[PDB]
């Protein structure tokens, strides 16, 4: 019931709609076109429909849906690839055979009469029972067990449990009555975008994101539930860090969302995904779709679905946490959904501000990074989840000064800045150190000292060591190497072995593709130890560059060993290195 | 008395847009009537009424227009301008930008309701600030001081620690002492933050023990961007009625003052209006005011509101239209650089912009000595050349430095060195930092010293 | 002596004039984009407003 | 006495004036001197202070009459004003001690009174300014921050929905601060003696 009246490009206006509700999503003519209220005005109402309105006929049928824009969760949410108004593309390409995206597409997000193995908790038929309770556990697949909460804002006695066994999300899984009316649950939950998911307690981040890259791990640390930002526009950084983020990062979980990029850009990254492998600690061999779940929009895509992509992403992450699972967003690119925006805004025809983006541009950004964060779970029993965005920028010709990067570096606690200057010097991690930071290091310095006392004061060294490299650069630059001291030539030194050894990464090596905090942290002991060993001795730097000349080669072969032979065997030959290069610096001296 | 009324419920909602809410057939509005909005779900919210014309209504809600049916919704004129229940159990209390008591605590029992935007202070009563504070940081109480009634922001860009700056002025603010119960009482606005910044202030707040006399009104980023801009005037009035109506002196603080001003330029926009520079509203001025223009001792009272704001500029630009107005409407600037926080200083105040338009009635003889002003002046003005003769050795080389121009470049480099720096819980007293200050003057000769007469320093004596 | 020449006028140029001319452009930049494409949707928006 | 603010006080016949402006700064008497009669203007850029300019030409001028009528300008300015005026004094050539707020009158609102006033403000002054004037003495006056009353002009012009000119100001910004700094100037009054009053409208004009 609804006809529309007006159809000028985008906007329809469509009567017979007083019991409509503000940003309402609605079926639109026999198409079923897919579109948002906007106004309300009168006893009709406004929409603006994503996909292409043309061939819309005056009275064709509009139809309500009575629920904003929402995404359905729960079983089969992982591995599949859904579209920015979560549209599943593999089934729908499935369905209609075709690889055109059909006008009007009806297939719902998740397979409902797809089986899933099934099986409850040890609540009893007439138990009490709240909402965000976890009643029930399935095995979507092997290793990736998914814990079936009851949704929130749903609370009641029990009255029904179903017993394990093969089930459907069709199926009344469960039924229960708070008042003298009772109601049943399926397995799927509807949630809307723009709404949050509803938290017990927002908890102080207290454990580091472990990508398995040196620079990121050491250098700049990152905690789980934090924010994060890349300045990615080439090098293929962003690739390598986003592979790294799936393969070795702690999360149990990763949901990529990518929004308004190259076409072939998602193409080359969505068959990347599926190439990637990894193996478990265990030994087994897995495949990173088991854990991954990937929203692409690219531009082609309605405008619309491109800026809700972000917040569908998003709300799957904290459903995701809402079982206590660690997961991490990747943003692919913030700057294309700023641009979508912009677009939006210019089409509803909002004020313009800085720049030609909305004015609330800043406020948005910072309302969707704002819900990164490890969280307590809402109902028991007590776990606790966490939330991490890894949003990338691309800023325009890597000025810093566009209102988007403006916003989101004040915003993100911590930016890890690859260059491009390190890319064309042949830099695999390509992160500059002189401009990444991690503002979350005086919240981590305990976990810092808990793991190693010594292992802070070795980062305030390096950090020390880094900031006297450019130093010693314009001395070198102004007056060549032959004015620095003998304690100066050793810094530089010792400068430039971090950097060209522990500083850099191999990742294509198999001994460097992934580097252990473990071995992270017996390097950087190796060379802040022997840097101050050589440096309280200031002796000849000639003298004792020829007396370290083995040991220079041998740092770099420290650097060289494989984690294959396991954690504590390459910490105890980067050890016996350090004793050895120790023993040279002292008895020498 | 004149008899109650119940407030009309009317459902005749006939029109939605942006964040305005049109109502129809309202029989009597009021202007600025407070107006909580119950949805067809049940949920409420409150809103304003903008615009009145006939027998329309223009509604501003505040926790958004989504979710609000032309035909299930329902809107209740309270007949009333926005008021808030200040009491003087409010102290020692969290509230929410609205005022919500979020501290797990029972509401405010008020001793009066008070309306916010109180009206201004007839001019004629309007009195002067005669009386400097105790803050604990040096390098603002020895240059560019502050009066206990002077309004003053803090200008600090993005990433500086100025949050850290603010919850140490705060936990060690007090008088000269040179009267606990009209000791300082904190106004805590917070416009704007961080949920780890909100928890951080919670946690230094309790940690000082002074949770007993200072107020939080904590906003955060995922509040309603409405919400925002009635928590300043939530602030400043309990403020009022705190130092004014009881008597203790209170230090309002304001952070991020830039997100109110974003706060502004969005809800502007929203409506529509008449856009100033840089987009934002052509009425900013007047909202600043509104917001700055209530510090200051009134004649027949003994209390005093000092006002310390700290805003930051969006792109580390003083020329930005929010930073420009406030130092037209503040009366004097307390400036923050990146540069110095690039020298791994803890407390990155430069002094070269940063003055305080009522130092002149702080000093004095009833407090500090008889040779502050003279040695801020030459404090003041020997930086700028000491920078001129950076620039020069910069352009030119190290030969360029005279006998003269290496003595201001000393004084710079050890300006930059011993005194602006100071430690992260040190109470710098003034005459044993006015000790150094005559020395980093007199590291300059003592008759090439141009503005500054010999007399006014030499009445002072070394050791 | 050459040298000393030549260093102090690349030492001007890239101190003085190029810091000079990037303030520049960008306050022309403000001027055009913050207020006169400001200022034209401002015009067309109240245009539009006159219309409707 | 009563007048309409708008209207301009009537007079015989406007003169051109060749007295100088005894401001007591250097700057403002040796290089760039202003005549007792003639229009002046100080931007006085944010974090300048320009009002410490006005303050000491109201106190040290020449003029016998000043109307400070500071609009949009901060409160503790006006309290400043009325605490150091009387204490402050000035001696007559008779040889007596007065104070000079015996004057000195502010039509002042501050920022935080309500916008529309401000333009009265204007005014209110410029007329009182006039009838001193007319009464024969070399009144003065000095209007802090008039740029506010063209903050006061669009905030109107907004809600008036009128089109805007420039930056949001209306058209007749520059007809109408033409037509309130036009009314400066010597000249000989209306009726007997002959009276020779002039005024000055020393303004400041706060740029963003």
């Amino acid at each position: 019931y609804g006809y529309v009246r007006k159809v000028s490009g985008p906007v329809v206006i469509a009567d017979g709609m007083n019991g409509a509700a503000m940003y309402e999503l609605v079926r639109v003519g026999h198409d079923n076109l897919i579109g948002e209220i906007i106004r309300l005005e009168g006893d009709s109402a406004t929409i603006q429909v994503y996909e292409e309105t043309a061939g819309l006929m005056v009275n064709d049928p509009v139809l309500r849906t009575h629920k904003p824009l929402s995404v359905e969760l729960g079983p089969g949410i992982l591995g599949n690839i859904f579209d920015g108004i979560q549209r599943p593309l593999k089934t729908i390409a499935i369905r209609s055979g075709d690889v055109y995206i059909p006008r009007g597409v009806s297939v719902p997000a998740l397979d409902k009469d797809t089986l899933w193995e099934f099986q409850p908790k040890k609540i009893g038929e007439g138990d009490l029972l709240t909402g965000g309770d976890l009643y029930a556990t399935v095995f979507e697949n092997s290793l990736m067990q998914h814990h079936v909460a009851l949704p929130p804002d749903a609370m009641g006695k029990v009255t029904y449990v179903a017993p394990a066994g093969q089930y459907s999300l069709k199926d009344t899984v469960l039924e229960l009555e708070f008042q003298g009316v009772k109601k049943s649950f399926t397995m799927l939950q509807a949630w809307p975008v723009r709404t949050p998911r509803p938290v017990s307690s927002k908890l102080a981040a207290d454990t580091p994101l472990l990508t398995g890259q040196r620079v990121l791990d050491a250098l700049f640390p990152s905690v789980l539930g934090g924010t994060c930002a890349i300045p990615g526009a080439f090098g293929c950084g962003k690739t390598v860090i986003s592979q790294a983020l799936s393969k070795y990062s702690n999360s149990d979980t990763v949901v990529y969302v990518g929004c308004g990029e190259r076409g072939n850009e998602m193409a080359e990254v969505l068959m990347d995904f599926p190439q990637l492998t990894m193996t478990l600690p265990d030994g087994r061999e897995e495949s990173v779709m088991k854990r991954t779940t990937l929203v692409a929009n690219t531009s082609n895509m309605p405008v619309a679905a491109r800026e809700a992509s972000i917040y569908t992403g998003i709300t799957i992450a904290e459903y995701f946490r809402d079982m206590g699972y660690n997961v991490s967003m990747m943003a692919d690119s913030t700057s294309r959904w700023a641009e979508a925006l912009r677009e939006i805004s210019g089409r509803l025809a909002e004020m313009p501000a800085d720049s030609g983006y909305p004015a609330y541009l800043a406020a948005r950004l910072a309302s969707f990074y704002e819900r990164a964060g490890k969280v307590k779970c809402l109902g028991g029993p007590e776990r606790t989840g966490s939330v991490t965005i890894v949003g990338a920028v691309s800023p325009p010709g890597g000025d810093f000064s566009d209102p988007v990067t403006s916003a989101t570096l004040s915003i993100v606690q911590v930016f890890w800045g690859l260059d491009k200057k390190l890319a064309q010097r042949k830099h695999f991690p390509s992160v500059n150190w002189l401009i990444s930071y991690s503002k979350y290091s005086t919240a981590l310095e305990s976990f810092y000292e808990q793991f190693d006392p010594d292992f802070i004061n070795i980062r305030t060294k390096a950090r020390e060591v880094l900031q006297r490299e450019d130093d010693l650069n314009e001395i070198v630059q102004l007056v060549g190497k032959d004015a620095l001291a003998e304690g100066d030539k050793i810094t530089l030194e010792t400068a430039k072995l971090l950097r060209e050894d522990y500083l850099a990464q191999n990742a294509f090596t198999p001994y460097d593709k992934f580097c252990p905090f473990y071995k992270s942290v017996w390097m950087m002991r190796n060379i802040i130890h022997f840097y101050n060993l050589a440096n309280q001795a200031v002796i000849t730097y000639t003298l004792i560059k020829h007396r370290l000349g083995d040991l220079f080669y041998r740092l770099v072969s420290q650097k060289f060993e494989d984690p294959a032979e396991g954690e504590p065997a390459l910490v105890a030959k980067f050890k016996k290195l350090h004793e050895d290069l120790t023993a040279g610096f002292r008895a020498l001296e | 008395e004149g008899t109650l009324e119940v407030a009309m419920e009317y459902r005749t909602v006939t029109g939605v847009a942006g964040p305005l809410v049109i109502l129809d057939k309202v029989k009597g509005p009021k202007y600025y009537e407070i107006v909580n909005i119950r949805l067809g779900d049940g949920t409420m919210r409150r809103g304003q009424v903008l615009e009145v014309d006939g027998e329309k209504a223009v509604v501003q809600v505040f926790e958004g227009t989504s979710g609000i049916d032309n035909k299930f919704t329902t809107v209740q004129f309270t007949g009333e301008v926005l008021k808030t229940p200040v009491s003087l159990d409010m102290l020692g209390r969290i509230f929410n930008g609205s005022g919500k008591p979020i501290d797990n605590g029972p509401p405010i029992l008020p001793e009066a309701y008070l309306d916010i935007s109180g009206s201004s202070i007839n001019p004629s009563e309007r009195t002067y600030p005669e009386e400097m504070i105790q803050t604990g940081i040096s390098t603002i109480d020895v240059m560019n001081s502050i009066a206990r009634g002077q309004k003053i922001p803090l200008f600090s860009a993005a990433g500086l620690p100025h949050n850290e700056i603010a919850a140490q002025i705060c936990r060690q603010a007090g008088l000269v002492k040179r009267g606990e119960e009209d000791n300082f009482a904190i106004v805590f606005a917070a416009m704007g933050v961080n949920m780890e910044t909100a928890q951080f202030f919670k946690r230094d707040f309790e940690e000082n023990g002074s949770m007993e006399r200072v107020t939080l009104f904590l906003n955060l980023a995922n509040d309603p961007t409405i919400e925002r801009i009635i928590t300043p005037r939530i602030a400043l009035t309990t403020a009022e009625y705190l130092a004014y109506e009881c008597g203790k002196h209170v230090l309002v603080i304001l952070t991020d003052m830039s997100s109110y001003a974003d706060a502004l330029r969005e809800v502007s926009a929203a409506r529509e209006e008449v856009p100033g520079r840089r987009g934002y509203p052509g009425y900013m001025y007047t909202d600043l005011a509104q917001i700055y223009e209530r510090a200051g001792r009134i004649e027949g009272r003994k209390g005093s509101i000092t006002q310390i704001p700290i805003l930051t500029m969006p792109n580390d630009d003083i020329t930005h239209p929010t930073p420009d107005l406030t130092g037209y409407i503040t009366e004097g600037q307390i400036y923050i650089d990146r540069q110095l926080q690039n020298r791994q200083i803890y407390p990155p105040i430069n002094v070269l912009p940063s003055l305080s338009r009522l130092m002149k009635s702080a000093i004095g003889e009833g407090m500090t000595r008889r040779d502050h002003s003279d040695v801020s002046n030459q404090l003041y003005a020997n930086y700028a050349i000491g920078k001129d003769v950076q620039a020069m050795k910069a352009v030119v080389g190290e030969e360029a430095l005279s006998s003269e121009d290496l003595l201001y470049l000393e004084f710079l480099d050890k300006f930059e060195r011993k005194f602006v720096a100071q430690g992260a819980y040190d109470s710098r007293n003034i005459f044993q930092s006015l000790d150094l200050a005559w020395t980093l003057l007199r590291i300059f000769p003592r008759e090439l010293l141009h503005r500054i007469p010999g007399k006014t320093l030499d009445q002072y004596y070394s050791r | 002596l050459t040298l000393d020449e030549a260093i102090k006028t690349t030492n001007r140029r890239v101190n003085a004039l190029e810091n000079v001319v990037k303030p520049r452009l960008e306050n022309t930049i403000t001027y055009i984009k913050g207020e006169l494409d400001e200022l034209e949707r401002e015009d067309f928006f109240r245009l539009k407003k006159i219309q409707g």
